[PDB]
C-alpha cells in the first residue's frame, strides 16, 4: 500500500556494468 | 570517419597467441606466413634502402585417373565383401585376409576423395561466380523491365 | 597504381599516423579496441619500430615517443567495463 | 557440398561395414564355415549385405554426378578467370543503369513537385 | 595493472574445443575462473602427480557423484554423527547452465550447512556476488545522479 503498482524501468542497454580481461587461452 | 582502424592483424594479438610465441620462436629457429603466431613477429627489413628516411618532420594432377581407382578400389572393395560374406567362395585362411583387404581398401579410398577437394573446390568457385554472375544479369534486366513498364504506364 | 601494401609497410604506415595527437585521440575514446587486449597487445608489439634498422625508416620521430607513453599509460591505465579507458573519463 | 556427401555417404559404409564385421565376429560368424540361430544370423546378413549393395551403387552414382571429373585444373582456372571477368563487366553495367533510372527518377520526381497546392 | 577482481568473463572456446556438457564442465571452469586454488585441484593433481542435508537436497547423478565421494574423503573432520569439509568446490545445475560452490559443511541429525564461495556457470562464464555488496552498487549510482540532478537546480 506504498502507492499501489510497481514502477517498471528494467534495463540491459544501461552504461555497464561487467568488464573483460581472461578472453585469451 | 576517414580515421582508419587499425591493422587487421592486431585479431591475432590474443594472450593466448602471446604465451604460444617463445616456443614458436624456438621452433623457427629451426613474406612467407603460415599460421596466426607468425605476426606476432615483426616483418622483415626489406632490401631497397628507400625506406631509409630522408628527413625529420615534426604438373597435372590428374583426377580423371583418381576417379579411375576410386571406381576400381570400389569394385574390388564389394568383391572382398562379398566375399567375407559366403556370396563367393574362399577358403578360411583367407578370411582374415579380406578383413585386411577391406580395411585398406576403404583407406586409400579416403585418401584419394581427401585429395579430390582442391578440383572440388574450383567447381564450387565456378559455381559461384555462375550464379552471382547470373543474378546480376537478372537485376539489370529487372531494372529494363521497370523502364518498359512506365513506357507503357505513360501510354494508356 | 600500386599492389596493396606489405604488412611492413602496412605497420610503418600506421606506427607513423599516431604523431597525429587528434587520431591517438580518437582511439583512446573509443570503447571497443580497449574491451579486449588485442590492441593494446599490438601497440606493445610496434615498439620493434624503436630500434635499427627498423627506426630508421621513421620520419615521424613523435610517433615513436607518443607509442612510448600511449604504451607506459595502457599497463596501468584501468579499462572500464564498457571499453571506456577509466583514466579519461572526464575528458571529452 | 558433394565430394564431401560422398566422403559423407562413404562414411556409412565403413559404418556398416563394422556394423557387419561385428556380427560376423560377435557371433561366430566365422565359426560358419545364448547363439542367434542359423537362420536369424543369414536374415541378418543379407539383411546388411545387401543393404550395402546399395550403398555401393549409389556412391557411383554420385561419382559419376561427381562435378570436374573431365575437366581440367586449366579449364577451370581460366573459367573462373573469365567469369570474374565478365562479372565486373556487368557490375559496371549494372551500375550505370542504376544511375540512368534514378536520374529519370528525379524526373518524375520533379514533376510531381510542381503540381502541388501549398507555397 | 587492471583486475577484473568481482568476477567477470570466462575461459571460453579454449575448452570448447575439449568439450563442455556438464561433469566436464566443472573442470573446464577450473582452468577458466582461475578459482581452484587447493583441495578440488589437489585432489586431482595427487592423481594427476604420478548424505549432507544440501547434498541431500542436491542429489548427484553420474560420474561427478563418485568424484563427491572421493572429495568427502579427501576433507572430512570427524565426529560423532557428523563430518566436516576443508577446501572442496562442488555444483547444482540444469539443462543449458548450472551454480557450483566451494565449501565447509557443518553437520548434524536434523540441520547441516556448508560455508562457502557459491558459483553460477552459464555459457563459459561465472558469477560470484554479495548483497550488501550488490546495493552499495545503483544505490550509490543513484545518489551520485540525484546530486547530478541538484547540481542542476543551479536554475533560478
Amino acid at each position: 500500500p506504498s502507492y499501489s503498482p510497481t514502477s517498471p524501468s528494467y534495463s540491459p542497454t544501461s552504461p555497464s556494468y561487467s568488464p573483460t580481461s581472461p578472453s585469451y587461452s | 570517419s576517414l580515421y582508419p582502424p587499425p591493422p587487421p592483424y592486431v585479431k591475432f594479438f590474443t594472450q593466448s597467441n602471446l604465451e604460444k610465441l617463445p616456443k614458436y620462436k624456438e621452433k623457427k629457429a629451426a613474406e612467407e606466413i603460415t599460421c596466426a603466431l607468425d605476426y606476432l613477429i615483426p616483418p622483415p627489413m626489406p632490401k631497397n634502402q628507400q625506406y631509409r628516411a630522408f628527413g625529420s618532420i615534426w604438373e597435372s594432377t590428374n583426377y580423371q585417373y583418381k576417379i579411375q581407382e576410386l571406381r576400381k578400389l570400389l569394385k574390388s572393395l564389394l568383391l572382398n565383401y562379398l566375399e567375407l560374406i559366403g556370396v563367393l567362395s574362399i577358403n578360411p585362411d583367407m578370411y582374415e585376409r579380406k578383413v585386411e583387404n577391406i580395411r585398406t581398401i576403404l583407406v586409400n579410398i579416403h585418401h584419394l576423395l581427401n585429395e579430390y577437394r582442391p578440383h572440388q573446390s574450383r567447381e564450387s568457385l565456378i559455381m559461384l561466380l555462375e550464379e552471382q554472375l547470373e543474378y546480376k544479369r537478372g537485376e539489370i534486366r529487372e531494372i529494363e523491365q521497370v523502364c518498359k513498364q512506365v513506357h507503357d504506364k505513360l501510354t494508356s | 597504381q600500386n599492389p596493396l601494401p606489405t604488412r611492413f609497410e602496412v605497420e610503418l604506415e600506421f606506427i607513423q599516423s599516431l604523431a597525429n595527437i587528434q587520431y591517438v585521440t580518437y582511439l583512446l575514446t573509443q570503447q571497443q579496441i580497449w574491451k579486449s587486449p588485442n590492441f593494446k597487445n599490438y601497440l606493445k608489439y610496434l615498439e620493434y619500430w624503436c630500434n635499427p634498422p627498423y627506426s630508421q625508416c621513421i620520419v615521424y620521430p613523435n610517433c615513436l615517443f607518443i607509442l612510448k607513453l600511449l604504451n607506459g599509460f595502457m599497463e596501468s591505465a584501468i579499462v572500464n567495463e564498457d571499453g571506456l579507458l577509466e583514466g579519461l573519463d572526464e575528458l571529452p | 557440398d558433394r565430394l564431401t556427401q560422398l566422403q559423407i555417404c562413404l562414411d556409412q559404409m565403413t559404418e556398416q561395414f563394422c556394423a557387419t564385421l561385428n556380427y560376423i565376429d560377435k557371433n561366430h560368424g566365422f565359426e560358419r564355415l545364448t547363439v542367434v540361430p542359423p537362420e536369424e544370423f543369414s536374415n541378418t546378413i543379407d539383411e546388411l549385405s545387401t543393404d550395402i549393395i546399395l550403398k555401393t551403387r549409389q556412391i557411383n552414382k554420385l561419382i559419376d554426378s561427381l562435378p570436374g571429373v573431365d575437366v581440367s585444373a586449366e579449364e577451370q582456372l581460366r573459367k573462373i578467370d573469365m567469369l570474374q571477368k565478365k562479372l565486373v563487366e556487368v557490375e559496371d553495367e549494372k551500375i550505370e543503369a542504376i544511375k540512368k533510372k534514378e536520374k529519370l527518377l528525379r524526373h518524375v520526381d520533379s514533376l510531381i513537385e510542381d503540381f502541388v497546392d501549398g507555397i | 595493472m587492471n583486475v577484473t577482481p568481482l568476477d567477470e568473463l570466462q575461459w571460453k572456446s579454449p575448452e570448447w574445443i575439449q568439450v563442455f556438457g556438464l561433469r566436464t564442465e566443472n573442470v573446464l571452469d577450473y582452468f577458466a575462473e582461475s578459482p581452484f586454488f587447493d583441495k578440488t585441484s589437489n585432489n586431482q593433481v595427487i592423481k594427476m602427480q604420478r548424505d549432507p542435508a544440501r547434498r541431500q537436497i542436491l542429489f548427484k547423478y553420474p560420474m561427478y557423484m563418485q568424484l563427491e565421494e572421493e572429495l568427502m574423503k579427501l576433507d572430512g573432520t570427524e565426529y560423532v554423527l557428523s563430518s566436516v569439509r576443508e577446501p572442496d568446490f562442488w555444483v547444482i545445475r540444469k539443462q543449458r547452465r548450472t551454480n557450483n560452490s566451494g565449501v565447509g559443511s557443518a553437520k548434524g541429525p536434523e540441520i547441516i550447512p556448508l560455508q562457502d564461495y557459491y558459483i553460477i556457470g552459464a555459457n563459459i562464464y561465472q558469477s560470484p556476488t554479495i548483497f550488501k555488496i550488490v546495493q552499495s552498487r545503483l544505490m550509490s549510482t543513484s545518489y551520485h545522479l540525484n546530486s547530478t540532478l541538484e547540481s542542476l537546480y543551479d536554475l533560478i
